């Protein structure tokens, strides 16, 4: 290694004592900050030391000082971590985003199959989509319920129902957490109109307010509940001709049961017809 | 499946025991059930558990110095409850009342975060509990998300998808990776390619500088995984069960084998009696209890009688058998009746003819006044429903001047909450329209997979055995008697996948199908052979194997199995099995048992009347 | 009857009172078993104190090993006459399941600790040792190379196994230290 670097062309000779003082890593990092990986590599190995560190630093140094692209490099990169089998790619992804080249860490990220360390290194990077994506393929549901809440707390609602809304299984888990609002039945109809409208759901919506029409006081809320349910009918026709047309029927359905009750006395309330005419 | 019931214990057992002194412990409703199943109160009370509370109620109490909470992690209800009783016991408790929680298999950060919240929790001790896959039955593996059904299919919540695809690397990451995944639909999908992304994060915590690595090998006990979704199959679960247990969950309804009548009598497989009726037609399950009463009276109150030890002997190791048959024989006798008032009633009957003249396909409009009849006498809610949908979903659409027929008398059976049935039909996709944009039925290479498309049983009727009228209801020789000849899709799709066998009797159908039989008969991998089928069946499919250098040497020690060295296969239902369909698999698993040990694993278990009831059981 | 008590409750589940009758019977072989199945390591060690049984404590301890091991060592070391290699070998078992650092420090920790309470000067006892410390050195392989040399060159007995595990890992660096001891 003396020899190694002594040539006059490239080299830094030294000492016994010298050599001594130096840390035996300091005979790789004298020559990584030269950018130098490949003697770098040859004095390592001759040391017997780790080289793990030679192909992070030489992996840092093309993404800060190279002129080539992204994808170019990123290619580069991914061929020579691959053939050392340590932890590297988030060290150098990390690196990548601080020097701007988000495509070259979302493309190193992408050797590291773990979505536990994945995720919240895209959301370090504020990196939404792919946050959500990595939760989602791994199938954790606490990272993609993790993303969707830092997307929630971190964007104004609209930025936050249009990302999910490109995800349907995140769009879905926005709703299971909109739908237990306190837990136990209640529901926040502020987020589940929202989630609703990105996804067409218009009988979803309908459905919150139908649930508490009939989860509250029966004939007395119902009718209130139900009225409110209707108003998230107001859509085209197409389709949905019998789920539409029977906003018109419960009210019916529900009006005569309390008519019912007030003039024969004896309730008709929570009958079916047909129970109502038997 | 009962030997997950060792690893469902290890885990619960095992924080409760981390918990010194005595303790009292607070189960969530919702997951006690399933708890109920691998463990008893006397096994909890064993190892220091004094009271039982439930969150739902708000139980407290300051009693013991330990306060132990057991509860699903996958909503906050349970995070709420929790930290709500932890700050009522402190404000009243003069002891320590140290806090532990045990949650699910990966505790989450949302319900952390909100117990934290709550500013009593600092001192909690929070840990996971790997519970998942409980063993509700031998034959079949449950992870008891009841509501799954209804949330993945009304909200499309995936969460029952990714619960599933780690339930089931839970059980393969201990007894091997399965050489060959394989499914039917676009959920069916998502856990097959779940459970390959997650075998890539065992190998990537070392990666990631975590967990060790794992090896990872495939299985040599375990041949495949067959995995199918809900939707693929939507005719199947609107028809009404003739079986016994079937009886039970249509009148009354099966949950942790326990249910409403007395809680003293568990009925399950190992009853002596059960094992044998659970199964039976109800055309013929009337004279089996009798058949038991005659053989059970012959032992229990007579033969015994002035019987000297030599000979009484033979009575007395048995009697504790007589005595639990003539208690179940009672129980049994009492469904017995719950049927016979809708036989001789013509409300049973009905139904089934009605069920029958659809699916051979007739016009469904001709079934129309066996349906009124049914609603005019005030039979069960699910019951007519459920044949208010099966005619549209059989037809493949209908136009609205049919549609509407059904549709008054949906609205009249229900009353005024029907509103919210034909919104979870719609949403559920158990009801098809005409007029609908989505009303299309998938064709031949009609670029099929798509989410807008629906399974062809107008064409399948003849691409498979789906009519059956040589079904006998006493012993039969087809998975049809469960229905009396429906012959249901949903197992066609699994029986085709299972054995080659299946496939080329099967697809032997009509006569411009039957010439493929040779094709079929060649399907020993896969889904070879069963293509021209696969196409038409609504989503995508899936598969693949599993990567690695002796991928080749289990897949060849699998495919060698013998009776002597039988192996396992897992079947799995994604939004949940109904009890049709887990007869209909005991039934083709029985016939295979000489070579293979067919499992049941779904994510949950669905009771004939807990899909038509949506309605009613949210709206309570 | 025994059998008969035992068959019933597998039929029906209540493993907790049969437990506790087990143990009024002392069927040793079926309280194990029943552990294995929950791994209930308070009553594990409950069990080992009082009756140890040696001769089934190492396939018992199998299990036990991977929760903590160092716990075990002290239940046993006390028991009165102890054959040395009940506590050794089984640091085999486990060094096969782990990979990391954090296992291999553990796994130096329970040897260092057994064979420093033992005072044996067994071959087999060290021959094991040897083998257990070259195979999975940890980080510090120096230290754990400097104990073996205090001991002496004895418990080394092959000069060629020690040095095929210890060179294998590492070159040079390594090999110098381990040509110099033996």
């Amino acid at each position: 290694v003396l020899n190694a670097v002594r040539f006059y062309e490239v080299g830094l000779p030294l000492s016994y004592e010298q050599y001594q003082r130096l840390s035996p890593s300091g005979l790789i990092s004298r020559l990584l900050n030269r950018h130098e990986y490949l003697l770098a590599i040859r004095i390592a190995d001759h040391l017997r030391l780790p080289t793990d560190k030679i192909h992070v630093h030489w992996a840092s140094a093309k993404v800060r000082l190279g002129s080539e692209d992204d994808d170019t490099i990123c290619r580069k990169i991914v061929e020579k971590l691959s053939g050392k089998p340590g932890i590297s790619f988030e060290v150098i992804a990390r690196t990548a985003y601080e020097e701007g080249r988000t495509r070259l860490a979302t493309e190193l990220l992408n050797h590291e199959p773990r979505a536990g360390r994945q995720v919240p290194l895209l959301l370090s990077m504020e990196e939404d989509e792919l946050a959500l994506d990595k939760a989602i393929e791994s199938g954790d549901t606490d990272l993609i319920y993790f993303v969707i809440h830092q997307l929630r707390r971190k964007l104004p609602l609209a930025s936050f129902f249009r990302v999910v809304s490109s995800r349907p299984t995140a769009s879905a888990m926005v709703e299971a957490l909109a739908r237990n609002s306190d837990g136990d039945g209640n529901e926040d109809t502020a987020l589940l109109k929202d989630l609703y409208y990105q996804d067409d759901r218009r009988l979803d919506g309908a459905s919150v307010f139908i649930r508490e029409a009939l989860q509250q006081p029966e004939t007395r809320t119902a009718s209130d509940k139900l009225d409110l349910a209707a108003n998230l009918l107001q859509g085209n026709q197409k389709e949905h001709v019998f789920e539409l047309g029977a906003l018109k029927e419960a009210k019916m359905l529900l009006r005569m049961q309390e008519t019912f009750e007030r003039d024969l006395t004896d309730s008709f309330v929570g009958l079916s017809v047909n129970q109502t005419m038997f | 499946a009962e030997q997950v019931r060792d690893k469902a214990r290890k885990d619960l057992l095992h924080l409760l025991e981390g918990v010194r002194g005595k303790k009292n412990l607070v189960i969530e409703k919702d997951l006690a059930g399933p708890l109920g199943v691998i463990v008893k109160a006397s096994t909890l009370r064993d190892y220091g558990v004094d009271n039982f509370f439930f969150l739902e109620n708000k139980n407290t109490g300051t009693s013991q110095r330990n306060i132990v909470f057991i509860a699903r992690g996958e909503s906050v209800r349970n995070a709420h409850a929790i930290a709500a009783q932890i700050k009522r016991i402190q404000r009243e408790s003069q002891t320590s009342h140290d806090f532990h929680i045990f949650w699910v298999p990966r505790r989450t950060l949302f319900s952390d975060k909100v117990l934290e919240e709550a500013g009593v929790l600092g001192d909690a001790n929070i840990s996971e509990l790997p519970l998942y896959f409980f063993p509700l039955e031998r034959d079949v593996l449950s992870l008891e998300l009841n509501d799954s059904f209804r949330d993945l299919y009304l909200a499309k919540d995936p969460t029952p998808v990714f619960l599933l695809s780690r339930a089931l690397m839970g059980i393969q990451k201990k007894h091997g990776l399965f050489p060959r995944i394989i499914g039917k639909g676009e959920n069916a999908k998502r856990v097959a390619d779940l459970l390959s992304r997650m075998r890539q994060e065992l190998l990537a915590g070392e990666e990631a500088g975590e967990s060790d690595r794992a090896g990872l090998s495939p299985s040599t006990t375990i041949e495949s995984v067959i995995i199918i979704d809900r939707e693929v199959d939507f005719v199947t679960p609107l028809l009404t069960q003739l079986t016994y247990e079937g009886l039970i969950d249509e009148y009354f309804g099966i949950q942790n084998n326990q249910t409403d009548v007395k809680r003293k009598i568990q009925l399950d497989g190992s009853d002596s009696l059960y094992s044998q009726l659970r199964d039976a037609n109800f055309a013929i399950v009337g004279s089996l209890l009798n058949t038991v009463a005659r053989r059970l009276k012959s032992d229990y109150e007579s033969r015994h009688n002035t019987k000297t030890t030599a000979e009484l002997k033979e009575f007395v190791k048995k009697l504790p058998g007589y005595q639990a048959e003539q208690q179940s024989l009672k129980i049994h006798s009492n469904i017995a009746e719950e049927i016979i008032n809708y036989t001789r009633t013509e409300i049973f009957n009905k139904l089934l003819e009605v069920q029958q003249n659809l699916a051979a396909g007739a016009d469904p409009s001709s079934q129309f006044d066996s349906i009124e009849e049914l609603v005019a006498r005030d039979t069960p809610l699910p019951q007519v429903l459920r044949l208010l949908c099966l005619y549209s979903c059989i037809s493949g659409g209908i136009k609205t001047k049919e549609l509407d027929h059904f549709r008054r008398l949906v609205l009249q059976g229900y009353g005024h909450q029907h509103l919210l049935t034909l919104h979870n039909l719609e949403r559920l996709q158990m009801f098809l329209s005409k007029s609908s944009p989505l009303a299309s039925m998938i064709t031949m290479s009609g670029s099929s997979g798509g989410p807008d498309q629906k399974t062809n049983y107008t064409y399948l009727r003849k691409q498979l055995r789906l009519i059956v009228d040589e079904v006998n209801e006493q012993d039969p020789n087809d998975i049809a008697y469960v229905y009396s000849g429906y012959a249901p899709l949903s197992i066609r799709l699994v029986q085709c996948v299972l054995q080659k066998q299946y496939l080329l009797s099967i697809t032997k159908g009509s006569g411009t199908v039957i010439a493929a039989g040779p094709v079929a008969g060649g399907g020993a991998q896969g889904w070879k052979g069963f293509e021209e089928i696969v196409k038409h069946a609504r989503g995508p499919t899936f598969d693949e194997i599993q990567k690695g250098e002796d991928k080749a040497v289990k897949a060849r020690a699998l495919l060698s199995g013998s009776s002597g060295d039988k192996k396992t296969v897992f079947v799995v239902f994604v939004g949940g099995i109904t009890f049709t369909e887990i007869a209909a698999l005991r039934f083709i698993a029985k016939q295979e048992e000489a070579r293979r040990n067919i499992v049941i694993c779904t994510t949950s278990i669905i009771n004939g009347n807990r899909m038509m009831n949506a309605a009613i059981e949210t709206a309570t | 009857d025994r059998k008969t008590v035992y068959d019933v409750i597998g039929s029906h589940g209540r493993e907790e009172e049969l437990l506790y009758y087990a143990n009024a019977i002392n069927d040793y072989n079926y309280v194990l078993s029943y552990w294995v199945q929950r791994e209930r390591w308070t009553e594990a060690l409950k069990v080992l104190k009082k009756q140890t049984d040696p001769e089934v404590f190492y396939r018992y301890s199998s299990v036990l090993m991977t929760h903590a091991a160092t716990e075990l060592v002290e239940i046993l070391m006390r028991q009165s006459n102890l054959n040395p290699r009940n506590l050794i070998p089984a640091m085999l078992e486990y060094d096969r399941n782990y990979k990391g650092p954090l296992a291999q420090n553990q796994a130096v920790r329970y040897l260092l600790y057994v064979v420093n309470q033992l005072g044996s000067t067994d071959s087999a006892v060290h021959n094991t040792l040897v083998s257990i410390y070259a195979s999975h050195p940890s980080k510090d392989e120096s230290a754990l190379l400097e104990y073996l040399e205090s001991q002496g060159e004895e418990p080394n007995y092959d000069p060629d196994f020690a040095l095929r595990l210890c060179i294998q890992h590492r070159r040079v660096l390594s090999c110098a230290h381990i040509y110099t001891s033996m």
